[PDB]
Formats: C-alpha cells, structure tokens, sequence
RNA sequence: AAAAAAAAA
C-alpha cells in the first residue's frame, strides 16, 4: 500500500519509471496464458 | 590457464591461483563465498599433479 | 509383383479434385551417385568460363599473360632486400 | 618463462657423462650418450627404433 | 533429416554442398537445440555460411523457411502474415511457456497426431472496399521577403498523413540546400528552414505560396519558427481546409 | 575423326578423374605432415593467458581440453630427458588454439 | 570515389577497458570487484562521428551484390576504408534484407532487451527508434530534423520537448538500424550523450491503426504479386468489366450457378481456369 | 514444389550433406533446461 | 495488471504445491472468470481436467462456468466430451438433457 | 641432431656452410622478427601467415641451391634437411609435377577440409573469377597452381 | 602416517 501510494503520487507528478518485476527463477504469468491448454473443438462452432 | 579460466568462469575471482598452482583467497571470505568456492577432488588432484 | 506392365501403363480413372511431398519446400529422396560425377558437375556450374572449350595452347598463353599481370615472384636465392622471394604471396596488379 | 626470450639461444651446461676410455671402451665411445643411439646405423631397423 | 529451405536461400548452383551439425545451435524461436544445415554462398568474400535458424518443428508450425524465416506461400515476414492474414497461429513467447509449447508440439507430431489462400482472398475483400469563413488564397504578403533577415521558416499548411517526407525533401532540394524540415502530423504543420536565405527566396518566388505535392495542396508562407504543442483536432481540420483553400 | 576429338578428350578426362589410382575416394590424398615449430610458438605466444577479448571463441575449447590435460602430463613426464642429455627434442601433437600440447 | 579511412590504426587496438574493479575476470572480460551500482550509471561519449558526405565511397563490398553494411563505418570508427569487407554508404529504400538478419550482418533476436536496445527483433517490424536524453531547448525539432535527415529517409518525426524525447520513424529496416547504430552515444550540438534505443509501440490509436494498415498493404502487395493479375482484377470487384467477366467465366453454362471460390479461384496443374 | 514467387533457372537439385568437423575439445554447447512435463495423451472413456 | 500478476502468481504457486487439491484449480478458475478472462479460465479448467480426468464435480463446474456466461456452443461441446469420457455417470447425462 | 649440444659435443657442420649460413642466419632472424610482430592490428588467423611464408622461403632457398644451380654438396643439403633448415616434405612436394609452386602442406591436406578438397589457392586463376581477392586462410597465399 | 562442524530491499 505504501509503494502503491508513492507510485500514484509520482505518476500524477509527470515522472513514469517501470520497475523490473522479472525475478530470476520465476515466471511472468501476465505475458501470456501459462501452459495454455485450449478447449478441444466439438460439433458446435464457437467462433462468434 | 585452464584452471584460471575455470576459476574465472565460476565468478570466483577472489581466489588467486598463482604460477606454482596454489589457490589462495585474495580477501576474507564470507560464508557464501566459501561455500561457492570449495572446489572438488578433480580440480585439486589435477592442480597438484 | 503388382503384375508386369499393364497396370503400370494406364491412368487412374476419373477427373482430379477441382479443389505427395515430404519436406515443406519440396520433395527430397536419398540417392547414391559417384562423388566424381558430383565434383564434375559442381566444377562445371561453379568455375567461371564454364563450357566454352579451349585447346591447350590458348590456355598456355592466357596463363602466361596472367602471370605477366602478377608481379615478379623473385630470384629465391636472395634472402633479403630487393629481388627476394615472395612466391605465391605476390600481390596482383589491379 | 617465455621460451624465446630466455631459453631459445642459451647454450646449455655440461650434462652428467662419464669419461669413456678411448681404447678400452672403443666399441661404444662414439655413440654411448647419443639420444637414441645407433639410430642411423645398420644396428636398428630404422627411425621408428 | 533435411532442411525446409526456399530457393531464395539455396545459393545459386543446383549442386549444393551442405554441412550438418547435430545440436549445432538453439532455435531462434523456441530456443531448443536442433540440427543445423549450413551451406555456401554466391561469393567467397565473407564466409558466413548462411544456415538454418529455426527448427523443423518451428518451421512446420509457423510454415516458414528455416534460414530467412519468411512465409513459404507468400514470402512475408511471419508477423506480417500472422497480423494481416490474422489468426492461424499466435504462438506463445515467454520463458518456460515457449519450450513447453514446442515440447508438446514435437511430442504430438512424433506420436502421429497432428486454407491460407482463403484468408488471403478474405484479406483482399477487407482491403479492396476499405477507406481510412474560408481563408483567402495566399497573396503577396506570404512570400515577399521582409526587412528582417532572421525570418527563415517556411510555414506549410495542408500536409496529410498520405504525404511522405522524402518527396517533400526531394522537391525542395532542387531549390537550394535545406538546413532542416520538421513536420507535425498531429497538427498537419511543416517548418522548412534553408541553409541559404537566397535558396529560400528562390523557392518562395518559384512556388508563390501554393504547392501541389503528390496530389496534396499546400500553402507556403514566411514565418519565425515555433515549437508545436498539443494542438487541437478542430484547429487541425481548420488548418487542413486552409491548405485546401490554397488550391481553389 | 576430328569431329569426335572433343568427345575423346572429355571421355578420357572423365574416365581418369573417376577411375584413376590417385582418386580412390574422389580426392588426391596425402599423408599429414609436420608444421614448423614456430607455428606452435606463435600460437602459444599469441593466446598468452587467455585475457584478450579476441580469443573469446577459443575459451570453451580451451577449458574443455582440461579433460585431456592428465594425458598430456603423462606423455610429458614420460619423455623426460635423461641425465646424460643436455637437451631432447620430442614430437608433439598440438591443438591449433594452443590449448593442448 | 574510394572509401576514406576515418581513423589511423595507431589509435584503435584491443585494449583492456578502464579499471572499474579490483580484478579482471578473463572469461567474461569484465572488471570484477568494487561497486556494481557505479557501472550502471557510467555512459560515455563516442570516439568519432561518421559523415556520409565526406567519407562514404567505393570498397570491396560495393562491387559485390548481396553483401552487408559496415557497423564500424556507422560509428565512424572503421580505420581501413577502401579495404573493408562491408559496405560504406547509406542504405536506400531498395536495400531490403531478410528478417533473420539486420543491415549490419548480425543475428537478430526473437525479443528485445530490458533496456530496449541492441540489434532488434524479428517478432515485430520496427522502423521507429526512441531518441532520449535530449537537453531541453526551444529548437529541438530543427536540430533533430537536420541530424536525422543526415542519416536517411524519415517518415515520422514525433518530438516531445517538454521533457525532450523524440520518436523517429524511418521507412526501411536498414535505414532505421543504420541511424540507430550511427548515433549511439553520439553528440548533439550540446555536449551530451544521446540515448538512442528501439522504440516501444505508441499507444496512440492512430499510430496503431496506420501501422496495422501498413501490415495489410504489405501483405496485399505480396499477394497481388503472387496471384495472377487476372485473378486480382476478377476478384477485386471495382471494374464492371471485371464483374461481368467473373460471371461469364465462372458460369460454365448452367445459368445462375456461380461456382465456389475453392473451385473458381483454384490454382493447380490441371485446374479449371485460364491459369497462367 | 512451388514457392514464394516463381522459378528462375533450374528446379532439380543435387545435395551433398557431410557432418561438420567439430572441435574434439569443445564441451557441450548449451545448458540443459528444467521444463514441466507435458499434458497426457487424451484419456479414454471410462467403460464401467 | 500488477494485482492480476500477484493473484496469478499465488494461484499458480498453490497449483504447483498441491495439484491434487481441487480447490486450487476451482478458486483460480473462478477468480479468472470474475476478471472476465475467459480463455484463461478455460485453460485452467482444461489443465485441471488433465490432472483429474474422471472427476464429475470438476466437469460440472466447468460446464456451469461456461453456461453462466451464455457460451452455449462451448458448453454443449463440454457436455458431449463429458458424457463421452464418463458414459456411466448419470449426473452428466441428466445435466445434458436438462 | 637438431637439438642443442653445449660446446664440445657439437659436431662440425659440413663444408661450404659459411657462405650459405649468412643467408640462413638472415632467415632465422626474419623468423624471430615474425615471432615478435604485433597481432593487435591484423585479424586473428592472419597472425599465423608470416611464419609459413618464411618457412616456404627458407625451404625454397635451400631447394634452389641444390637443384637448379648445383652450389651446395649433397652432404651439406642432406645436413640442412636433417637439422630443420629446410622442410623435407615441402621440397618433396616441389619435386613432383603439378606442385612446383606449393605454398605449404596444409593447403593440400584434403582430409582436413569440410568437403574433402584442397584449398582455393590450389585452383588456377583461369577458372576463378576475375579480380577475385583470394587469400587462403592457412598461409595467406594468392595462388599456388603451377600454371600461375 | 573435505564435509557435517562453526546463518533472507
Ligand atoms: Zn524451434
Ligand atoms: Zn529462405
Ligand atoms: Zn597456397
Ligand atoms: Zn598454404
Ligand atoms: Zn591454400
């Protein structure tokens, strides 16, 4: 909460710095769907 | 030069290997430095040979 | 055997689809040929002046002329200085 | 030590050799302390020794 | 046991000499070690040995040449293909997900289990029918040289997004040596500064406040240069129709 | 017969370049020879201790030749000069990076 | 004219970097020891600037088609000139390279870095470079325009003077990379060290829309080159002659048929079409 | 087969593939990686 | 995005710690549904089905999670797959007829 | 023996050795200077090039003095070959036909190239492209075919 | 005729 408050106070101050959230040995689950397993197609179209 | 490259590849540059093949730390080691630096019987047997 | 020559010499009936390789880009099957044949065809397509056959003597004077285009190789009995040996390492007049 | 700057042209010292008698040891006098003795003679099969 | 390489890449000679190395490099896409096939070139000037760069799994799934990594059908860079023809195969690109996806695809293909031109035609149909008080004309005051010699910027109004900068620079370099040219596309404004004031004067006399560049009508005036801020879109359309009014 | 003269030359050349008793394998094969000692001298002088960035391609191999260094120690100490020899010369097989002798 | 060597060979060699540490790691070739935070804030000015007007010229690669450019010419540090194995000249709009490589003959990665710098990525067609660390003045647009018209052929030159950061969108991959590696830590009029990275995609919906439209027009250009012009005209549906040609050709008698696209617009060895 | 554009000079090709003379002293080129196990082959019906 | 990164990291950590507890998969998929991330929710349910293929509760949860969001064609594919996988489970057949 | 003996274990060299040992000493000093050349300027592999040059030159020198003009005796020539004053295998290649201008032995070792070939320097000009800057990676020569 | 055994912004 303290870091979030400081971040929103500095973002509205004009300055914008992104910080490295990419620790080694761990995965970024937001870059793409982790270990994607798409649903199998059945007899019904699902495009729409 | 082979043993020197092995030492420097493991980022153990705080160990000096001299030209008579003695491995000595250049400074006082932390616990993590000592744990990472402990070499094996292959390195040490080759170094004494 | 799948008969002799009658079923090898006939077309399959019906029209084709109005709508088999193995590689994506094309088809490739292994083969055995003599390495000398491959070297001969590679040297034919690779070497400049390919084809355009010439007899031996004109090859002799074109090689002599290209030798004159190169600088002098040297005397090779002089160790150091002017007239020394350079041999194959002689540069080219361009 | 580099070979070129330190040992390449330096004349070596006298090795440990025994004063062979010329008359008594005349059979081995001319070849006793060669590196591979009798290598260019009909006493061996050839340079493979 | 044979690369999928287009004729653009296989050098010239139908008789080609090719080297093979097992686990010779990591795939540039899926980062897994694969068999590298490296051949020669059409010149013995740099022995680069143009080689494969992606594995046959990544070659087959994204359907591209192994060396140059462009499409086998159309010859597009593969992102251009997957973004314009759309869908087909996004493909994960992260750290562990990348080798996970490649591992599962290779495991499926080894175990047996498994319409581009149709989407090309549909792309053609999306693109064929696609579509992205007036000011007086420029008189004598807009191009007459004033008493001040520091007035150097040529203010040009009416430059659209369809107008590239190189046509402007090539059309103005015949008048003189251009010191600079800056164009604000969000404002549709242009400042042209010449290294020679004489060349700017010749351009002013030649163009006389009006220009037709690539079907684009532009109005040219003399002004002191200014920086351009976050200018409004309504005044942008005002300035556009002023540039249109330069050509009656 | 002058019409069939290029044919004779190309047929004889093809037959020799395929069945000649020097090309039993497609290429003229020789016996591997001895380099000058100064080649190895220059290589070992150039690489030094491997501290220049020029030899970054030679580092993996050099550290990998660590595996065969025991065997080099054996051959070196085996071929040592005896007390009656002021010097001895030995044939060495050396790696062209200078990694192993 | 022949290519001019820029620096004498006596200045450039393979020297060890400055001693920013206590012991030199000879595997990684880096000065280990000491602080690690000081290296992260240690940018330096370049050791020379190239100018194409007085230094470009003929070399061995100019006579060789299908060559690569000289990266050490772009930084103005190539010390041999005419006898360099790579090109010494600005790329044109016809100097098109494959996606696997950049214009300098270096392998081109699948994703960018943390600091968005280096060679590039073949996972995104990027003609736009970020040019930051610009001293704030009133005429930033003029100096950026001249110093980037020096290095090729521009399409967009967004500049934000309020904090002084520029976005320069060229027209070619080769010109973009040449401008990126030519101005790397190169000086402006003020004595500063520029930060020329690759540029992250703009969130401006217009820029996204026009970059998309560039992608579909490039794909359309390649498809129209690949397909027969008769097929392109007959599918295009703007010429009434093309429409009635389409009806009559994809009738084959049997009025009111209008054959499917998978059969009418089919290319094959036998096919049912004029083909080509 | 057909390709990106058209054909130019010759179609059929003769290719000589030889293994590359690798340095005997080189260690393995690439570090091995820890990847989670893939999904199973699709399960069968439960025929109870 | 940062909050979703935290929640995804925590949920995937607990998936990796105990993959046989169904509550981890259920809470992760429910949370991703509440974020209106439908592809991710489908992925989580499909991976849970990889770990627990013959679980009737998981099948019903994934069918109902796709029925509450009006994905009728998706849910009918799911029901065909469910009564194909588990032909002798009366609840799945009842749910499909209902 | 080609090794080094102290002072009195050295046998005398054969007759006529002074008039040629002047030039032999020139070649030895040239080889030492080639050992001492900077390598920071030229590429990495080109640093090996001068050695072979001098080696060829040294060998070729001895070759002429025994074969074209008979200026040294067979005792002196065989002594020169045995104590490493001239490459014996290179001269043995030079005496054969089609190999009279051979740069070095590594440029005909077809078992150490990728596709089992000699180097490109062993190819005549008339089949190589005009104005081609050929310079071999082994020794750095530009052409070794006997025609050239 | 070494290890246990001397701690994670
Ligand atoms: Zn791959
Ligand atoms: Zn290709
Ligand atoms: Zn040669
Ligand atoms: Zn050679
Ligand atoms: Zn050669």
């Amino acid at each position: 909460l303290a870091a979030l408050q400081k971040r929103r106070e500095l973002k509205t101050a004009g300055i914008n710095i992104k910080i490295t959230t990419r620790k080694k040995g761990q995965m970024d689950y937001n870059a793409d769907i982790p270990f994607e397993k798409k649903p199998a197609p059945g007899f019904y179209d699902t495009t729409e | 030069n082979m043993l020197n490259l092995l030492i420097h590849r493991k980022n153990l540059t705080y160990l000096h290997l001299d030209y008579n093949f003695n491995l000595k730390p250049v400074k006082t080691l932390t616990t993590k430095e000592r744990k990472k630096s402990r070499f094996g019987n292959a390195f040490h047997l080759m170094r004494e040979i | 055997v799948p008969y002799t020559g009658e079923n090898l010499a006939r077309p399959s009936y019906g029209p084709a689809n109005p709508f088999k390789n193995n590689v994506l880009t094309g088809h490739a099957e292994e083969m055995y040929i003599s390495e000398a044949t491959f070297r001969a065809k590679h040297r034919a397509v690779e070497a400049v002046g390919g084809g355009v056959m010439r007899s031996n003597r004109e090859m002799k004077e074109v090689n002599k002329r290209l030798r004159e285009m190169r600088e002098d190789k040297g005397s090779a009995t002089i160790a150091d200085g002017e007239g020394a040996y350079i041999g194959p390492w002689a540069r080219y007049k361009r | 030590l580099s070979w070129s700057e330190n040992i390449e042209d330096v004349e070596p010292l006298e090795p440990i050799q025994m004063e062979l008698d010329e008359d008594e040891d005349a059979a081995v006098y001319e070849w006793f302390y060669d590196h591979q003795p009798l290598i260019d003679t009909p006493h061996v099969n050839g340079p493979s020794y | 046991d044979f690369p999928s390489v287009c004729e653009n890449c296989l050098p010239e000679n139908p008789y080609v000499k090719m080297l093979k190395e097992d686990y010779g490099a990591e795939c540039k896409l899926c980062t897994r070690p694969f068999t590298v096939f490296s051949w020669a070139g059409d010149g013995r000037a740099h022995g680069r040995k143009k080689r494969t760069n992606i594995c046959l799994t990544c070659a087959r799934l994204k359907n591209a040449c192994q060396c140059c990594i462009m499409d086998l059908q159309f010859g597009l860079p593969i992102v251009i293909r997957d973004k314009a023809l759309e869908l087909i195969a996004p493909g994960p690109q992260s750290e562990i997900n990348r080798e996970y996806f490649a591992q599962n695809n290779e495991r499926a293909i080894e175990e047996g289990r498994a319409k581009t031109d149709e989407k090309a035609r549909e792309l053609l149909r999306r693109l064929a029918n696609s579509k992205p008080a007036a000011l007086p004309p420029p008189g004598p005051k807009d191009w007459l040289p004033p008493a001040d010699k520091s007035i150097m910027s040529l203010f040009i109004t009416g430059i659209e997004d369809d107008l590239p900068e190189w046509k402007i620079r090539d059309f103005f370099k015949q008048y003189g040596k251009i010191k600079s040219l800056v164009v604000s596309h969000m404002t549709h404004c242009a400042f042209v500064n010449y290294e020679t004031r004489e060349g700017a004067e010749k351009a002013a006399t030649e163009l006389k406040g009006r220009a037709v560049i690539a079907g684009c009508p532009l109005r040219i005036r003399w002004s002191i240069p200014r920086p351009i801020g976050t200018m409004n879109k309504e005044e942008r359309a005002e300035m556009l129709r002023d540039g249109r009014s330069a050509f009656p | 017969i002058a019409k069939f003269a290029q044919k004779k030359k190309e047929w004889l050349r093809m037959q020799r370049n395929r069945f000649g008793e020097k090309r039993k394998g497609g290429f003229v094969e020789t016996q591997k020879a001895d380099m000058p000692p100064e080649h190895l001298r220059k290589i070992v002088k150039d690489i030094g201790d491997v501290s220049q960035k020029k030899y970054t391609s030679d580092k993996r191999s050099y550290l990998g030749a660590l595996k065969f260094m025991p065997h080099a120690v054996l051959k070196l100490l085996e071929n040592m000069p005896m007390p009656w020899e002021a010097a001895r010369e030995v044939k060495v097989l050396y790696h062209v990076n200078g990694c192993l002798t | 004219r022949p290519a001019r060597p820029q620096i004498d060979p006596a200045l450039v060699k393979s020297e060890r970097p400055p001693q920013t540490g206590t012991v030199f790691n000879i595997w990684y070739n880096k000065w280990s020891g000491g602080d690690r935070e000081d290296k992260y804030l240690s940018q330096t000015h370049a050791k020379g600037r190239c100018n194409i007007a007085r230094d470009s010229g003929y070399t061995r690669a100019d006579s060789r088609p299908g060559s690569y450019f000289c990266l050490y010419f772009a930084r103005g540090i190539c010390p041999k000139g005419q006898d360099c194995d790579y090109l010494h000249r600005l790329p044109t709009i016809h100097d098109i390279f494959n996606p696997n490589v950049d214009c300098f003959g270096r392998d081109k990665f699948a994703d960018y870095r943390d600091d968005m710098g280096g060679v590039g990525s073949f996972n995104r067609q990027n003609r736009t470079i970020y040019v930051g660390r610009i001293h704030v003045t009133d005429d930033i647009e003029e100096i950026v325009a001249r110093h980037f018209a020096e290095w090729g052929q521009i399409e967009r030159i967004r500049v934000l003077n309020n904090r002084g950061v520029a976005f320069i969108t060229y027209t070619n991959e080769a010109n973009a990379q040449f401008a990126k590696e030519a101005m790397a830590h190169q000086s402006l009029d003020h004595n500063e060290i520029l930060n020329v990275r690759w540029a992250t995609a703009d969130p401006n919906p217009l820029a996204q829309k026009r970059e998309q439209r560039r992608i579909e027009e490039q794909a359309a250009e390649a498809i129209r080159r690949a397909l027969p012009a008769e097929f392109v005209a007959e599918i295009e549906g703007k010429d009434p002659e093309a429409r009635k040609r389409r009806k009559l050709e994809s009738s084959y008698g049997l009025e009111g048929y209008e054959a499917p696209d998978a059969v009418h617009f089919a290319r094959g060895p036998n096919a049912v079409n004029p083909r080509g | 087969s057909a390709q990106m554009g058209n054909n130019t000079k010759k179609q059929e090709r003769i290719i000589k593939i030889v293994e590359r003379q690798r340095d005997p002293m080189e260690p393995p080129k690439f570090k091995h990686k820890k990847i989670p196990r893939g999904p199973p082959s699709p399960p069968p019906p439960v025929m109870h | 995005k940062e909050y979703q990164g935290r929640k995804r990291r925590e949920f995937e950590d607990y998936i990796r710690r105990n993959r046989l507890r169904l509550q981890n998969w259920f809470q992760y998929a429910q949370w991703e549904l509440e974020q209106k991330e439908f592809a991710r929710a489908r992925s989580i349910f499909e991976r849970a089905l990889d770990v627990h293929p013959n679980n009737t509760q998981l099948w019903i949860r994934y069918i109902e999670a796709e029925l509450k969001n009006r994905n009728i064609n998706h849910a009918r594919n799911l029901l065909d797959r469910a009564v194909t996988r588990l032909p002798r489970v009366s609840k799945l057949w009842y749910k499909y007829v209902y | 023996m080609p090794a080094i003996r102290p002072a009195s274990k050295r046998k005398p060299p054969p007759d006529g050795f002074s008039d040629i040992e002047e030039d032999l000493l020139i070649f030895a000093n040239k080889m030492k200077d080639a050992q001492n050349t900077p390598t920071d300027n030229i590429p990495k592999h080109q640093a090996q090039w001068p050695i072979f040059q001098i080696a060829h030159q040294r060998s070729r020198y001895v070759y002429e003095l025994y074969y074209q003009k008979q200026a040294i005796s067979k005792q002196l020539y065989d002594w020169l070959l045995k104590n490493g004053y001239a490459d014996a295998m290179l001269i043995a290649k030079w005496k054969k036909q089609g190999y009279e201008k051979l740069c070095c032995l590594r440029c005909i070792q077809t078992k150490e190239t990728n596709f089992n070939s000699t180097c490109i320097c062993r190819v005549p000009r008339a089949q190589l492209k005009e104005d081609q800057d050929i310079q071999c990676v082994n020794c750095g020569c530009r052409g070794c075919a006997s025609t050239d």
